[PDB]
């Protein structure tokens, strides 16, 4: 059924997403706590000092580099669990197969809330000029994915 | 010894012992904030409280175990509900006004406050547990504020131990930090803005929380994420144990590794904040000259191009020149390569006219135990940590007893604000040297004049008043020790008289050699032969360089091979075959201490590129010269050293040597020995490792030199710009140049270009 | 004449004629090495490593482990967690069994009955996705109790499936009971002498399929099974016909545990509020310094159980199961020996099918219900 | 009750009896007396042999009699004739230089696969086993993985631009014999237990 | 010839041809094996799909299975353990089945949903049509040989 | 009461004067710290006007001569505070209805604030 979208439960463990507050600040404070709890060593974090004029988060610390190896990742939600800010929350995407090992290491810009599609989806939808079509539908979005607009007609 | 019974365990332990040490000694534990190895203990945090029984007659109030002595037949309870309830309470009083930064705070998983809270706090009274009682406005103050370009201060996190302010007063002796207001309002602050002393990075490893943090390494990774590489610091003769912290090839931060025999738990600032340059700009492939310029070449193309420049060479025209920090193995091969390949000129970057091997090495231990301290040179700058063993020596402190857990946590022997003895030492230096303060017998001479001061001390002339009081002091001295560094060891005259004075009286020496592995390379026979060509004398015709020599020794030679790590401008213009080499941070093998101790070097996971150690490069350039070398790798090299019979790690290797090759002194300029080395002027160490020019305010302004102007200066060792300083202690009509290399304690020509 | 027949198991069946002389099995092909790699992880982190061995009835590994630890540092599993843990455990039992049953419905040609077994299982798995967000390897069990509370939709949906199963299980018993071909297929074959199964340790709930009344939830009661209405099925002579049936009976007694536990479900906590053992409530991380210190410390370097060795035995869809944990007072376990029901279960396979036919020797293994993940691990 | 007759017997015969407050108890037999004494155990009514767990104690903070030791789990099935349900563990320390320890193959048939795993993963040899052959570890693998001084064999995980991670240099979690990231460890992180 | 409209327009026809005559030959290992038998149940062979932790003992076997196959052929890797070593980083597991066999497509998941493995082959599908590029912009070779 | 909201309203404005005086007399204004009840507020709601809990007016060296703070949303006895670091002088501004921001009985106007900041600047600032 690649014709009819698969309904997954609102709790499902999909492609990680980083969230923002309303203010627009990123929730992440590059504490690297999520990476520290990961049983599979699949998160790499390089911190950075906020710019008072042009802020990224709220504290004095934001995430310069944020990288997850989607091949290493087991999808526990241990990271979402260890987070103090509600930053890294597993989302719904699953259509994320690909060809070259190192292409599957997602970056911060692959995961921000605003992003719609997995790496391969958006890339193809790049060289094609055709919008991204996700293959899922959910009854509603978790409260924890506040913002993450997705197919929720139910 | 005295009998103590901790909880259910009884232990032997010397009289003076802190109950805290006796407690830990039985293998127990207790919260412990304000006390620190090697500092005066005071009960200030009130964490280490125990219950004490002493006849069983429980004392009515709880004791600070860290400042309580132990009595014969004493009981110590550290588990009672009375104890534990009190602890959990004291943990609560601490966390009361604290900020809530743990995720953002760089003090991560290495924070004593965090560990002690999860250990002894939140007490189990016998459903829903209460985490925080205090529900008011926490203390809000000044945050993320740098004290120096190396140290950043969070005052909100400070827990008012005294670890830092105590230390400044006690160990280096530079009271540049103290508390301010009082009550709940007090805080750490400074008025000596720079953070003056050259031992200010140590407060970084002590501060029990993240108030005082290493700015050189702010926001890089969380403490557990760092891979830690224990090694030795080769920036000078002392060879302090260190830890090199690295994540993904780049060098993050330097810290101190305890090694009580030598440095205890202290590092010097150059030792700890000058790492900026070893991970920043570097030569990653072997270079070779093509069309008046150098270009990229494989190790293959470069082994041939090296066979070329040397095919036309007789084995006696060969030079073997190593750097000052070459390994004990790199110096042995070079000795053998140059032995089989009969050559007279093989030398090392820092070699001193008078060999440090002349004198019998003295252990830092001996220094504390000595009676009188005769010093010519500035320990602060030559062998910085000696500053700190003399701070202990001056206070009369002596080697502590060793418990099960090693160095004591609470040495009752160290009192806070101890008196300092000015009758115990004598300093002689070309300027108002730092430790000249803690010395009654002190006199400011001019460069290369020690030769005469030393003659006087023997008893064959007449020195100034100080030099007479000093002779008489070493006279009545029961077991004194001699310390000497630049001019003494660089000037055959003095150095010969030096070794004599200390021969007559059976006393050992501390040679603050300008070469780091000095005592060891000499031990390997890496000393020039009859011929003469030294590391600064342009002599041979085809030679290997482990560094960047004086422009005067390159210019001329037929073939040059520089085995650098970075690319100097003097190499990209006079060099034929340049080869990437590893720093001492990423090397492996052994060194030998200014006290004769053999220390190990371990290799940090830094970005080496296509680099190979001089042990390899040497073996490769021995082929292109005929004889196949006897050394390939470290495992096998180890057998050759063990053959000559050099003791294992930590052991001392005795090796004397009588012979000295003098050289004359063109006294116009003086290469003032400094702590900071010249290749550390990167990033933050940028301003602190700049060069300096010192002259007396008359002669200063006589040669057109304002008090704060950026002057260019030329020496046999190169053209360096330099800040110019007026100093009433600089001898008239001389100029002191910051000898930021291993060419310190030298007299040379040169002038100020305009 | 030695033939080399080799799920992801390999067999050196020595055989001249058509009988079977001796089967010499060879395993090690899914040897992931959990027991070593687990000496190198947090206690919390190992909760992701348990489900991956018996990936079919996976929750039993989760529970078996959580049990030995909770004992070890002394944690109190909240009533609501204890309850959710048995519903969840047995809901996983049916998943494993449904599979064993399903693989049987094909050797037997029954096809619409199978296409249903698959649909049941899929409906069990969606329930898992409902509360745990995964089909399997749910990181849901915790040392305190459970990761979080269960969603609103879970009860109503468990009711649907708990409603159509009752007679559903009976229908399966029926097709195999009124065994058209099955009789002539399984009745004689695969002899398990009661007193030899007790020598080779074939604990496999296909032990009671040969007349032994040993189910650990009864003999050594644990998670409050101690207090459930509980029928332990038995089989007459230990053939494969009975083994297949025993497991179908076990399905009802599961379904009854479920209904029973589902009643005593009142609102409350779901894990032990002890700060030393359980990370602080999520909301006060913005207020208590202690919380932050505790939270930070908890998720980096775990907590430290006392020096000691422990073992609690549990019952899976494959027999005795239980972790032997040696603690050294650290953030991670010093040794973790897992009692694989499926590993000992296989020593009773050479005897199982000796002298028998050959094409029968498929069903003669399928009846031992082995999962390689368990045997090899 | 078949268990009390074991305990009443080991008490008189100088066998140490190990007990944790959680529900398990041991009895540590010497090297010699192990062989026969265990045979006596089956005759006593001990039906089923649950597991056999190999233990390497090299990196254990407190000292033990010898480096290696094996533990057995003897039971009397409650589902048979006169089964009590008396279960217990019996331990045998085994010298580092002499990995020799007799088989229980004569007595229990479970000890077949179970003893070969304890031989494959720990280097421990069993006198008289039908065939002591590797079980789980590949044929050419040299050594014995499950013992402390044999490398877990990890690989750095990889990310985008020379950014790697070495697990052995990354683990925040302490390991019994490890003093930790501060100067020392004491208190609840030296081992902690609630009081029900 | 090889680079001529004619030739090329054949090999684009041939590719689109066996872009639909793909005959998956699953190679189940652990947990992943069963989650694929839910996509096989919903609808000489090329295209082996490796589904589960590949043991080091098991490796030389999957080696021969792969060699003794037809030639226009592709490998799909199913979930963490096949793709990387998974959470299982140690002496007993191969750390990327590409150590032993050319992986054409990689599919994240542990295990991956059934419906994601459908997407996985639509990828290798559109790849043997030669209509697929990596994140750098490069066109990718239909078969990894 | 609802005062809490009007007190926070007044926290914004005091901050407003800080930024003004700062640019005006050309002296560093430094955001010293954010509310942890924002940083660590997760899915939880947040209606406060700013995210800055500790502000300061520092000199050239960065050592502050004026420090300002208000208490978080979850702490008791909410006050806004002014401290001259190093000179031992602390202030405690509450909020009265109709009256406005008071240090007890004396209204804390822009003017009066500017007076204090000046006194402080001239006296305290090291460089
Ligand atoms: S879901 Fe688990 S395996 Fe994946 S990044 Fe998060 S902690 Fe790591
Ligand atoms: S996602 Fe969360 S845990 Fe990870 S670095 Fe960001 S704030 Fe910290
Ligand atoms: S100093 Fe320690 S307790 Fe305070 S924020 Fe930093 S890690 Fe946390
Ligand atoms: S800054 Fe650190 S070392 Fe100094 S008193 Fe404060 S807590 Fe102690
Ligand atoms: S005194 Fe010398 S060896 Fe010690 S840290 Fe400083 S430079 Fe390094
Ligand atoms: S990737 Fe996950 S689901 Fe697949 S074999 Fe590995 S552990 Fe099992
Ligand atoms: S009072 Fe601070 S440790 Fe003794």
């Amino acid at each position: 059924y690649p014709d009819a979208p698969v309904a997954l439960k609102p709790r499902f463990h999909g492609r990680h997403v980083l969230t923002r507050h309303p203010n627009g600040l990123e929730k992440c404070i590059g504490c690297s706590l999520c990476a520290a709890a990961c049983p599979a060593y699949a998160i790499y974090v390089e911190p950075a000092e906020n710019d008072p004029e042009n802020p990224v988060s709220a504290g004095e610390r934001y995430a310069k580099v944020y990288e997850i190896n989607m091949l290493r990742c087991i999808f526990c939600g241990l990271c979402e669990e260890a987070c103090p800010t509600g930053a890294i929350v597993l989302g719904y995407d699953f259509e994320m197969a690909d060809y070259e090992y190192s292409d599957l290491v997602y970056g911060k810009e692959d995961m921000l809330v605003d992003v719609v599609g997995t790496k391969p989806q958006r890339r193809e939808a790049k060289r094609t000029g055709k919008p991204v079509k996700v293959g899922y539908v959910v009854p509603y979005v978790r409260p924890e994915l506040e913002g993450f607009k997705a197919p929720t007609e139910g | 010894m005295v009998r103590v019974k901790v909880n259910d365990r009884i232990v032997e332990v010397p009289p003076g012992t802190s109950v805290m040490d006796a407690v830990f000694h039985a293998g127990y534990d207790v919260p412990l904030f304000c006390s620190e190895k090697h500092l005066s203990p005071i009960g200030a945090c009130r964490m280490c409280l125990v219950r004490i029984g002493l006849p069983i007659q429980w004392q009515p109030k709880l004791a600070a175990s860290c400042v309580t002595a132990v009595a014969d037949g004493m009981v110590v309870d550290t588990l009672s509900d009375v104890v534990r309830e009190a602890q959990a309470g004291m943990v609560e009083f601490t966390l009361l006004n604290h900020p809530l930064d743990c995720p953002t705070c760089d003090k991560g998983g290495a924070c004593e406050l965090q560990d002690r809270t999860v250990e002894y706090g939140l007490y189990e009274k016998y459903e829903l547990p209460v985490y925080t009682r205090f529900e008011f406005t926490r203390r809000h103050v000044d945050k993320h504020h740098p004290l120096s370009p190396f140290v950043i201060l969070d005052r909100e996190r400070c827990i008012h131990c005294k670890r830092c302010v105590r230390y400044f007063e006690e160990v280096p002796g530079d009271e540049v930090l103290d508390f301010i207001e009082r009550g709940v309002h007090t805080f750490i602050g400074t008025m000596d803005f720079g953070l003056p002393s050259g031992f200010s990075g140590n407060i970084t490893d002590i501060c029990p929380v993240g108030a005082l943090l290493d700015l050189t390494a702010r926001f890089r990774a969380r403490n557990w994420e760092m891979e830690e590489t224990p090694t030795t610091c080769a920036l000078c003769p002392v060879g302090c144990g260190i830890t090199a912290d690295t994540r993904s090839g780049e060098l993050l931060r330097i810290r101190a590794r305890e090694v009580p025999e030598v440095n205890e738990i202290w590092i010097c600032d150059a030792g700890r904040f000058g790492h900026e340059w070893a991970d920043q700009n570097r030569l990653k492939t072997p270079l070779v000259r093509k069309e008046g310029r150098l270009v990229e070449a494989t190790w293959e193309e470069a082994f041939l191009a090296l066979k070329e420049g040397l095919k036309e060479a007789r084995g006696e025209e060969v030079g073997l020149y190593l750097a000052h920090d070459a390994t004990l193995e790199e110096g042995l091969l070079a000795s053998e390569l140059a032995k089989a390949l009969k050559t007279p000129h093989l030398d090392f970057q820092g070699r001193t006219a008078a060999p440090a091997s002349l004198f019998p090495p003295a252990s830092l231990e001996d220094l504390l135990q000595a009676d009188f301290a005769l010093v010519l040179g500035d320990p602060t700058e030559e062998a910085p940590i000696l500053h700190l063993r003399l701070s202990e020596f001056v206070r009369d402190l002596k080697p502590p007893h060793r418990y099960n857990h090693g160095t004591p946590f609470a040495d009752l022997q160290i009192k806070e604000r101890m008196p300092r003895r000015t009758d115990k030492m004598a300093l002689f230096a070309p300027y108002r040297a730092p430790l000249m303060k803690w010395a009654a017998i002190h006199e400011v001479h001019r460069p290369g004049e020690e030769r005469e001061i030393l003659l006087a001390l023997l008893g064959d002339k007449e020195g100034s008043e100080m030099v007479a009081k000093a002779k008489e002091a070493w006279e009545k001295a029961k077991n004194p020790v001699l310390i000497l560094g630049a001019g003494v060891l660089q000037d055959t005259v003095a150095a010969e008289r030096a070794r004599l004075l200390a021969e007559r009286k059976g006393a050992k020496v501390l040679a603050m050699t300008p070469a780091a592995n000095a005592r060891g390379l000499e031990a390997m026979g890496v000393l020039p032969g009859a011929k003469g060509a030294s590391w600064d004398e342009p002599g041979a015709l085809y030679a290997y360089y482990g560094f960047v020599p004086p422009e005067e020794a390159l210019k001329g030679k037929r073939f040059v091979v520089m085995h650098l790590s970075h690319l100097h401008p003097l190499a990209e213009r006079y060099a034929h075959v340049v080869l990437p080499a590893p720093t001492f941070y990423e090397k492996r093998g052994h060194l030998v201490n200014l006290e004769g101790r053999v220390l190990p070097l371990s290799p940090a996971p830094i970005e080496n590129g296509e680099a190979e150690g001089a042990l390899q490069v040497l073996a490769l350039l021995a082929e292109a010269l005929g004889v196949r070398p006897p050394f390939r790798l470290h495992l096998e090299a180890q057998k050759a050293l063990k053959a000559r019979k050099v003791p294992e790690a930590m052991g001392r290797l005795s090796f004397r040597l009588k012979e000295l090759r003098p050289k004359e002194r063109k006294g116009a300029f003086y290469l003032r020995p400094t702590m900071w080395k010249a290749h550390q002027a990167v990033g933050k160490a940028q301003e602190a490792a700049r060069a300096e020019l010192w002259a007396h305010p008359e002669t200063a302004r006589a040669e057109a030199l304002p008090e704060g102007a950026q002057v260019a200066v030329e020496t046999p060792f190169g053209r360096v710009e330099a800040r110019v300083v007026h100093r009433e202690d600089v001898p008239k009509g001389h100029l002191y140049l910051s000898a930021l290399g291993p060419a310190a304690g030298l007299r040379v020509e040169g002038r100020v270009l305009v | 004449m030695t033939l080399n027949v080799g799920g992801v198991l390999r067999l050196m069946v020595t055989l001249s004629g058509e009988e079977v002389l001796e089967v010499v099995p060879h395993i090690g092909y899914l040897h992931t090495g959990f027991e070593k790699t687990m000496e190198h992880r947090t206690y919390l982190q190992n909760i992701t490593y348990t489900p991956r061995m018996d990936y079919l009835h996976s929750f039993a590994h989760d529970l078996a482990y959580a049990l030995a630890v909770e004992k070890l540092l002394g944690a109190v599993v909240p009533p609501r967690a204890e309850t959710i843990r048995v519903i969840l455990n047995e809901l996983s039992r049916l998943a494993s069994h449904l599979v064993f049953l399903g693989t049987g419905l094909l050797d037997l040609g029954a096809l619409t009955p199978f296409f249903y077994a698959f649909r049941e299982r899929e409906t069990i798995l969606d329930l898992f996705e409902w509360v745990t967000g995964q089909r399997f390897h749910h990181n849901y069990i915790r040392i305190g109790g459970v990761k979080e509370d269960l969603p609103e939709e879970f009860v109503p949906e468990l009711k649907k499936l708990l409603e159509v199963l009752p007679h559903r299980i009976d229908e399966y018993e029926a097709l195999f009971a009124e065994s058209p071909i099955f009789y002539e297929r399984a009745r004689g074959v695969g002899v398990i002498p009661p007193e030899v199964a007790i020598d080779l340790g074939l604990t496999g709930g296909s032990l009671r399929a040969s007349g032994v009344n040993y189910d650990v939830r009864k003999a050594y009661p644990y998670s409050g099974y101690e207090t459930y209405t509980f029928d332990v099925p038995l089989g007459e002579r230990g053939d494969v016909f009975d083994r297949m049936l025993v497991r179908i009976r076990e399905m009802r007694e599961s379904v009854k545990i479920i209904k029973q536990a589902l009643e005593r479900l009142e609102p409350g906590p779901v894990r032990d509020p002890n700060p030393q053992i359980t990370p602080p409530p999520r909301h006060l991380l913005e207020t208590s310094m202690e919380a932050v210190i505790y939270h930070f410390k908890h998720y980096t370097e775990g907590f430290h159980p006392p020096k000691g060795e422990v073992y609690v035995p549990t019952e899976s869809a494959r027999g005795e199961l239980g972790y032997y944990i040696v603690s050294d007072g650290g953030s991670m376990p010093y040794r973790v020996k897992v009692r694989a029901p499926s590993f000992v279960n296989l020593q009773s396979l050479p005897y199982a099918c000796k002298g028998e036919q050959v094409p029968d020797m498929v069903a003669i293994i399928a009846s031992l219900d082995p999962v390689m993940g368990d045997v090899d691990r | 009750m078949r268990l009390e007759r074991v305990l009443e017997e080991a008490r008189a015969k100088g066998y140490p009896i190990e007990d944790n407050g959680l529900g398990n108890l041991w009895v540590v037999l010497p090297r010699e007396r192990f062989k026969e004494e265990m045979a006596h155990y089956k005759a006593m009514g001990f039906n089923f042999l649950a597991d056999i767990v190999g233990l390497d104690y090299l990196t254990y903070p407190d000292p033990r009699p010898e480096r290696f030791a094996v533990v057995y789990e003897l039971v009397s099935l409650p589902g048979w004739k006169d089964g009590d349900g008396s279960r217990f563990f019996v331990r045998v320390y085994v010298p580092e230089e002499d990995p020799r320890l007799p088989t229980v193959t004569d007595l229990w048939g479970s000890a077949n696969f179970l003893e070969r795993e304890v031989y494959d993963l720990f280097g421990i040899v069993f006198e008289g086993h039908p065939d002591l052959r590797k079980i789980l570890t590949p044929e050419d693998l040299e050594g014995h993985p499950l013992r402390k001084d044999y490398p877990l064999g990890e690989t750095p995980t990889l990310f985008r631009e020379g950014r790697y991670i070495i697990p052995a240099e990354f683990r925040a979690a302490l390991t019994g014999k490890d003093p930790g990231l501060t100067f020392y460890k004491g208190g609840s992180r030296k081992g902690y237990r609630s009081l029900w | 010839e090889r680079e001529g409209i004619l030739f090329t327009t054949l090999e684009k026809l041939v590719a689109w041809g066996r872009s639909n005559s793909l005959w998956p030959a699953t190679f189940g290992l652990a947990c992943c094996a069963i989650e694929m038998m839910a996509s096989t149940d919903a609808r000489q062979a090329d295209v082996m799909i490796v589904a589960g932790r590949l043991s080091k003992k098991m490796a030389p076997v999957m080696r021969r299975v792969w060699e003794q196959m037809p030639d226009p052929k592709w490998v799909i890797s199913m979930g963490a353990c096949a793709s990387s070593g998974g959470m299982f980083n140690n002496y007993a597991i191969v750390q990327n089945v590409d150590s032993v066999v050319p992986v054409d497509v990689y599919v994240p998941g542990c295990p991956p949903r059934p419906e994601a493995l459908i997407y996985a082959v639509m990828q290798l599908q559109k790849k043997v049509r030669g209509q697929a590029y990596n994140e750098r912009g490069e066109r990718l070779p239909p078969v990894a040989a | 009461a609802s005062s809490e909201r009007e007190l926070y309203e007044a926290w914004v404005e005091l901050l407003s004067w800080m930024r003004e005086y700062a640019q005006a007399k050309g002296v560093r204004f430094e955001k010293e710290a954010d509310f942890p009840d924002f940083i660590y507020r997760m899915e939880r709601p947040y209606d406060l006007p700013t995210t800055i809990m500790t502000a300061s007016l520092s000199d050239g060296l960065g050592e502050p001569f004026l420090l300002a703070d208000v208490s978080p949303r979850h702490a008791k006895l909410k006050r806004i505070g002014l401290r001259l670091p190093r000179a031992h002088i602390h202030l405690h501004a509450h909020y009265e209805p109709g009256k406005g921001l008071v240090t007890g009985k004396i209204p804390l106007t822009k003017e009066r604030f500017f007076a204090l900041a000046d006194r402080a600047r001239e006296a305290l600032a090291f460089a």
